RNA sequence: CAAACGUGCUACAAUGGCCAAUACAAACAGUCGCCAGCUUGUAAAAGUGAGCAAAUCUGUAAAGUUGGUCUCAGUUCGGAUUGAGGGCUGCAAUUCGUCCUCAUGAAGUCGGAAUCACUAGUAAUCGCGAAUCAGCUAUGUCGCGGUGAAUACGUUCUCG
RNA sequence: GGUACACGAAAAACCUUACCUAGACUUGACAUCCUUGGCAAAAUUAUGGAAACAUAAUGGAGGUUAACCGAGUGACAGGU
């Protein structure tokens, strides 16, 4: 009985596969060791942020497939993906996970550049005199 | 019975969207009224080109409007057609806007 | 800069006059509008009147001026002194 | 005490003028405008 | 000096690099859209009348 | 040090020491370094006579650093003794290539000699 | 003229020593938008602190930052000539924020070597109330004490 | 071009310079074009040459991670200027194209009085693409994504 | 001034180009209306040419003049 979750953040998909196991979780991202797929700049804890405060002793085998974005965006996708898979095993977990706001799409994406402006919200220097 | 055309790959593209859906409905209805197994009317990504034009005639480059032109695209591949379908394919009359990429 | 395979460049109108003018002993200034023609070894010894834009400035080519462009040894604009604004 | 001279330019550039003059006398009016050709249509219903 | 330049642009030049693109409706030389052969200020008038199929206003 | 009249820093690696010579930059220094086979990252102070002769020989084979200054000097004189407009432009201490001279190009004009902008009492 | 109070974004608990404040100072030393670089620099300084002070780095950091934290804040209020200052009690959130800003500002000006050792020295130099950030806090406190009279009038 | 101002780029550096290995985008564009691979070349590029009328083929992602080195110097910073040799486009590169290689190494060590923008994927910053275009020191313009902050107590003052 | 100054110009070597110096033209490089014929304009090769332009050449798609190629012709074309 596996579980599936689909997270997204900054145009980055995520396919998280939750498999019941009792021989250590063995976190895995895109068939590669997390310490090598990510700059291992301590970003690994973030994805596990909702999998820590509840538990990881249940040794859920993680099968992550992420295609798109940079590396923090990919990390954001799997946290939501981990949480969406978590919403099929013990619907109580949802309540406490909802609290910390770890069950909401961040809704934050890069704005479009506007004409006459040096960026999304920047604007040229103004000279009066 | 014959085929005379294996893997007829019809490709659709048009500047408009609603006409494109209409043409796919008409194409599918005729081709299913004859004995052909349609793979399916799949959508392809729409190539969008955007041109930026300054509104003012002489000065004020800052005030510049924008225009877009979308090339909506669809794919449709027919397995076996035969004369029974091909002869009925002659009376389809595709609205001008829709563009065909028949590849045989 | 200029490629190798291409080589040098003369308009071949300047080249034809120079060949004709070198054979003739009593050479006189050659009126050429081609500031684009590079100075070829055969040009040596002749004198040309390059169009600066207004007049024809006379240049006497030597065995040393060889290689650059014929218009490079003449000017086009002139600036020699400003004037106090205030 | 002088090792004659190892400069003087000319010689090297002389080959360059010869190359340029040979090109100029070679010049063939091969004026053209294009590259790839054919495969230019918008299709139909193969007979409408 | 407009009419003479328009006629000369239609006529073929003696060098390939001598050929430039001028708007086909008016005679404006700069800011010509090769995708449409129409300058920026004729493209606005034409786009606001519906003559060019598919050029709608953009919202992005 | 000992290489001609140049005094390469003694506490600095050889590949940078060669750059300190006038006629030898960095890329050409590496060419001499690789050609002589002497391994880089070897502080010049911790180097032996066997390398000091080979490096000198290849440097002598290349263009002498002292002759380059007179080579550039003859070339400017060569350009000015022809009467070229480029020579004239180099002559009056101005940009020799196509650089603009309206509001910029002060690296060849030294410090600014502020004059008096026009007087505008309005019109 | 606004009548609205701005919201506040989360501070985040630190990922190592679980001391929020570490993330704030990381963001303070941020330059060129490099999260990675800043974490490395800062974290390296705690390791240098271990090698030198033989004590827990979080405890030393709190002892430095808590000691640097000011109490009074002087707000400029001009009427006719110059400005008569007004001492006011700063909130707790701004207290930590101002402390961190000064710590970073005097750290990127020390005569030391790589900013790892530079920033490491400033914090260890501030745990004993003898440094550059301390002097700044001392100066503003003395200025407020001198201008105690106008504290009653604010605006 | 004796000068002055405006808007930007590059810097004055170890949050960095150089070298090696290496992970992760979105959007757009393309048959006088995109050009894979291969051969030659210190390199810009040349020759051969498939593939792609395109969710198929092509347009190397960089910051970022690790390792080595520099050890704070007007320097392995900074790249101006200048000399020479090459490559591409084009009849044609001197006036007046840009790229590469070599050579040189101006000023500049945070900038006076005074000023500008910005309230989250925003400021800052790193690359990518397109338009006009044979080519173009567009560092410009219009777009796309990677990393990603700080602060807002309040209307006494300031501008509208 | 704010509301000009990487603005018109989303590409000034030739072209662009509207400027200057020169070499050439006059119902004109382009157009209509009128009396009138079409048995061409191109492009390119020669010579003189800075190139405009001239003198000689293959005399040219076609469709009998459709479009244009012209003659005659004054109203006029043309002006960044
Ligand atoms: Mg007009
Ligand atoms: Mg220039
Ligand atoms: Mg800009
Ligand atoms: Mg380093
Ligand atoms: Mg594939
Ligand atoms: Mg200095
Ligand atoms: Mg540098
Ligand atoms: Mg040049
Ligand atoms: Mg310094
Ligand atoms: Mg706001
Ligand atoms: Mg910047
Ligand atoms: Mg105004
Ligand atoms: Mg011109
Ligand atoms: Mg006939
Ligand atoms: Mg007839
Ligand atoms: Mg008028
Ligand atoms: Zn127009």
């Amino acid at each position: 009985q596996s579980y599936y979750g689909l997270g997204r953040r900054k145009s980055s998909s995520a396919k998280v596969y939750l498999t019941p196991t009792q021989d250590k979780g063995k976190i895995t991202v895109n068939r590669r060791d997390p310490s090598e797929y990510f700059p291992n700049k301590l970003v690994i804890q973030d994805m596990e942020q909702p999998l820590d405060l509840t538990d990881l002793k249940k040794n859920f085998d993680i099968n992550v497939v992420v295609k798109g974005g940079g590396f923090t965006g990919q990390a954001g996708a799997i946290r939501l993906g981990i949480v969406r898979a978590l919403l099929q095993f013990n619907p109580e977990l949802k309540k406490i996970l909802k609290s910390k706001k770890l069950t909401t799409r961040d809704k934050r994406v890069k704005e479009r550049k506007k004409f006459g402006l040096y960026g999304a919200r920047r604007a040229p220097q103004f000279t009066k005199r | 019975n014959a085929v005379k055309y294996p893997e007829l790959k019809i490709k659709l593209e048009s500047y408009d969207s609603t006409l494109l859906d209409l043409t796919t409905k008409k194409i599918v209805e005729v081709v299913k009224g004859v004995d052909v197994k349609i793979k399916g009317p799949l959508p392809l990504p729409t190539k969008k080109e955007v041109i930026t034009i300054i509104r003012s005639p002489h000065v004020d480059k800052a005030s510049r409007e924008q225009f877009e032109k979308n090339r909506h695209k669809r794919l449709m591949i027919l397995v076996d057609v035969n004369q029974g379908a091909i002869d009925s394919l002659k009376r389809i009359k595709i609205p001008v806007g829709v563009t065909l990429r028949f590849s045989k | 800069s200029r490629s190798a395979k291409k080589g040098a460049f003369v308009d071949a109108h300047l080249l034809k006059k120079v060949i004709d003018m070198n054979k003739q002993e009593k050479k006189r200034p050659i009126k050429t509008w081609s500031r684009r023609s590079t100075i070829f070894p055969e040009f040596v010894g002749n004198t040309f009147a390059v169009h600066n834009g207004k007049t024809f400035i006379n240049v006497y080519v030597t065995d040393d001026m060889v290689g650059h462009k014929l218009g490079e040894f003449s000017p086009t604009r002139n600036f020699k002194q400003h004037t106090a604004n205030r | 005490l002088t090792k004659q001279t190892v400069h003087g330019r000319a010689e090297k550039l002389s080959g360059k003028f010869n190359a340029g003059k040979a090109f100029l006398e070679n010049k063939t009016p091969k004026k053209a405008k294009g590259k790839t050709e054919e495969y230019t249509k918008h299709r139909s219903l193969n007979e409408l | 000096a407009k009419k003479s330049l328009k006629v000369k642009q239609t006529r073929i030049p003696k060098f390939a690099v001598r050929a430039y693109t001028r708007c086909q409706r008016c005679g404006r030389a700069r800011a010509v859209l090769s995708h449409f052969g129409v300058c920026r200020l004729c493209f606005r008038e034409l786009a606001y009348a519906g003559a060019i199929p598919g050029v709608k206003k953009a919202s992005w | 040090a000992r290489i001609l009249g140049i005094d390469i820093p003694n506490q600095k690696r050889i590949e940078i020491a060669l750059t300190y010579i006038f006629g030898i930059g960095l890329s050409r220094s590496q060419a001499i370094l690789k050609q002589a086979n002497i391994n880089p990252d070897k502080r010049v102070k911790d180097l032996t006579e066997e390398e000091f002769v080979a490096i000198r020989n290849v440097a002598s084979a290349y263009k002498i650093e002292g002759d380059l200054r007179r080579e550039i000097a003859l070339n400017i004189k060569h350009l000015s003794e022809i009467g070229a407009w480029r020579g004239l432009r180099h002559r009056k201490n101005l940009p020799v290539r196509g650089q603009r001279t309206r509001t910029n190009a002060r690296t060849r004009k030294g410090p600014r000699k502020t004059v008096a902008n026009k007087k505008i009492e309005s019109k | 003229m606004r009548k609205n109070r701005a919201p506040k974004r989360t501070v985040l608990p630190d990922p190592v020593f679980n001391n929020t404040l570490v993330t704030r100072i990381i963001n303070v030393i941020m330059e060129d938008g490099k999260k990675g670089l800043a974490q490395r620099i800062l974290y390296g300084a705690f390791d240098l602190i271990e090698q030198r002070t033989k004590e827990k780095p979080l405890t030393v950091f709190e002892r430095a930052v808590g000691n640097v934290m000011p109490r009074l804040e002087l707000r400029v209020r001009r009427i006719a000539g110059s400005n008569y200052q007004v001492p006011t009690e700063v909130p707790q959130d701004r207290k930590i924020a101002l402390a961190l800003r000064w710590i970073a500002m005097f750290a990127r000006k020390r005569h030391e070597k790589t900013m790892l050792e530079k920033i490491a020295n400033e914090i260890i130099d501030a745990s004993n109330n003898t440094g550059a950030a301390i002097k700044k806090k001392d100066d503003t406190h003395k200025m407020a004490e001198a201008n105690k009279a106008f504290a009653h009038m604010r605006w």
